[PDB]
């Protein structure tokens, strides 16, 4: 069970750790988060009390290094940093734990929510979508645009999601225009799965990461990416049986976790109606269709 | 974006453009079967691809053989239209290729855009105009070449005959849309107006009669009257 210590909390802020969140007061003696489950990626996220604009945060995996948060009064944000001195770090964490200045990652034993949302998400894949190679952790915020959004402007600060475009030479074989447009199986299976992602696990990992950036940061380009990756599967007549069963579980936990009050901005009516009621896979997502119909019948 | 009353003069500028109308591509007669069920029988169709500035009409005849053993024909008809328009553009020299293609029906946008991915600089546009190009098959010579076709065929016409010798493209297009609107609203009456005087004939190389400027004014008046009457009837006003 790993720890992310905080040097201090000089500004009032709502702190998120995965699906949990805590309010910290200006200069409250708060020194970090302990008992973080090993085996998963995690996200530690922030919304300042004085500017509820710019949700921002850090994807990390405690297996890759010793990470801490320190407020920078120049750039005006909580920054993740790596402590390279193992003995200094262990000594800092032990002191803060002894003084009980840390919140405990509040996981219920029964509760597989975080596993279910991050099953295919790998830190090494996150670091290719979010390029800052000198750090082992990845910064994301509300405003970062995607490579695809930028084609339609600072490349260093972009989300390099895999570009998906249903009306592109990549998506449409010369001579199979109608076939490839109405049945996206060759785009899904040959171009994306065999060609780019190599396997369904990497495809699901990007889909799950896109959803979590949409949910936690209100990142609009991430939301677009999540819906495009759903739509590419649902619009394919030929999908491996294990991928459909897994997609139904992935989407179920995403819809289950989504705050009820954000369904209006986080869910695209057209995509969900098409996917659940018109698409090739309209009858393949039983769990997802049932939670959507009981939680968001207005959208449909 | 969409072509409307506000940007109408754009049709007659020096940027090559084509209208595409897919209304007459998939044509059927509906009939009873021996068992008393209903069936369709396809008849020959056509794509109506028109340069509104020059009057050049690319009439691609759609022979019933293209539907043989195919399903969802009204969907396939849109894609076959976009395939044939794409093939026509690729067949034209670069300097003759259109800069825009305006589709008369919004359901043609996705099929044409996907077929034209190789031509990213050709704009595919819808229109808010309600153009009467469906009535092309009320022009006797166009109907005759479609119905007689025994295989896929492209036939080239000038839908304005020689009018551009005497009038602007704007005026020629207005005359064509009025004639086709009349033919669409009351074909029998429109055709009576156009042929009633046997001394005015259709040249072998033309579609419409050889009216003088003064006779065209009388004809155009008769077509306007036909359209308003019919409108009063349709709506009891």
């Amino acid at each position: 069970m790993n720890t992310v210590p905080f040097t201090s909390a000089p500004i009032e802020v709502t702190i998120g750790i995965d699906q949990y969140s805590f309010n910290v007061k200006e200069n409250q003696p708060f020194h970090g988060i302990k008992d973080i489950p090993i085996g998963h990626v995690h996200v530690i996220h922030f919304q300042h009390a004085d500017n509820s604009s710019m949700r921002y945060g850090y994807w990390f995996d405690c297996r890759m290094g010793n990470f801490y948060i320190q407020y920078d009064p120049k750039d005006g944000l909580y920054k993740m940093m790596e402590e390279r001195d193992g003995a200094k770090f262990e000594n800092i964490v032990h002191n803060f734990k002894e003084r009980q200045m840390m919140v405990s990652y509040p996981k219920i034993d029964e509760d597989d929510t975080w596993y279910n949302l991050t099953e295919f998400v790998q830190m090494d894949k996150i670091r290719k979508i979010v390029r800052k190679d000198e750090n082992q952790f990845s910064y994301v915020d509300s405003s970062m645009t995607t490579v695809q959004e930028n084609e339609l402007s600072d490349p260093a600060h972009s989300l390099n999601y895999t570009v998906i475009n249903f009306k592109s030479r990549e998506a449409i074989r010369p001579g199979h225009e109608m076939e490839d447009f109405l049945d996206k199986s060759y785009y899904l299976n040959t171009v994306m799965l065999q060609g780019i992602f190599k396997n369904s696990s990497n495809y699901f990992g990007e889909l799950q990461f896109a959803f979590l950036n949409a949910m936690f940061f209100g990142n609009y380009g991430s939301s677009l990416q999540w819906h495009a990756m759903i739509e590419l599967i649902c619009s394919s007549a030929t999908v491996p049986k294990h991928m459909l069963d897994k997609l139904d579980e992935i989407l179920y936990y995403q819809i289950k976790t989504l705050p009820e009050q954000y369904s209006d901005i986080l869910l695209n009516e057209r995509v969900w109606n098409i996917c659940l009621y018109s698409s090739f896979q309209k009858n393949s997502l039983h769990n997802t269709e049932k939670i959507m119909e009981n939680k968001y019948p207005e959208l449909l | 974006g969409a072509m409307n009353s506000s940007n109408y003069a754009e049709l007659f500028n020096n940027d090559i453009k084509l209208f595409v109308d897919d209304t007459n591509v998939y044509r059927v007669t509906v009939h009873k079967t021996f068992e008393g069920n209903v069936a369709t029988k396809a008849i020959n169709g056509c794509i109506f691809t028109l340069n509104p500035k020059t009057g050049h009409l690319f009439l691609k005849i759609i022979h019933t053989s293209v539907w043989a053993g195919q399903k969802r024909l009204s969907q396939l008809a849109k894609w076959k239209t976009a395939e044939e328009v794409s093939a026509l553009v690729r067949s034209l020299p670069k300097e003759e290729q259109p800069k825009q293609i305006i589709v008369t029906r919004k359901a043609m946008l996705d099929p044409l855009e996907v077929h034209m991915l190789d031509f990213p600089n050709i704009a595919i546009r819808p229109t808010e105009l309600r153009l009467p190009f469906s009535a092309a098959m009320s022009i006797d010579k166009l109907s005759d070449v479609v119905m007689k076709a025994t295989e896929p065929q492209m036939v080239l016409f000038n839908i304005y005959d020689d009018w551009l010798d005497r009038i602007s493209s704007y005026t020629a297009f207005s005359r064509l849309t009025l004639l086709l609107r009349a033919l669409k609203t009351n074909e029998e009456s429109a055709k009576m107006i156009l042929l009633s005087d046997p001394t005015i004939t259709i040249k072998s190389y033309h579609l419409w009669p050889s009216f003088t400027d003064e006779q065209w004014i009388t004809i155009e008046s008769q077509m306007r009257d036909l359209i308003l009457t019919e409108y009063g009837r349709k709506y009891n006003v």
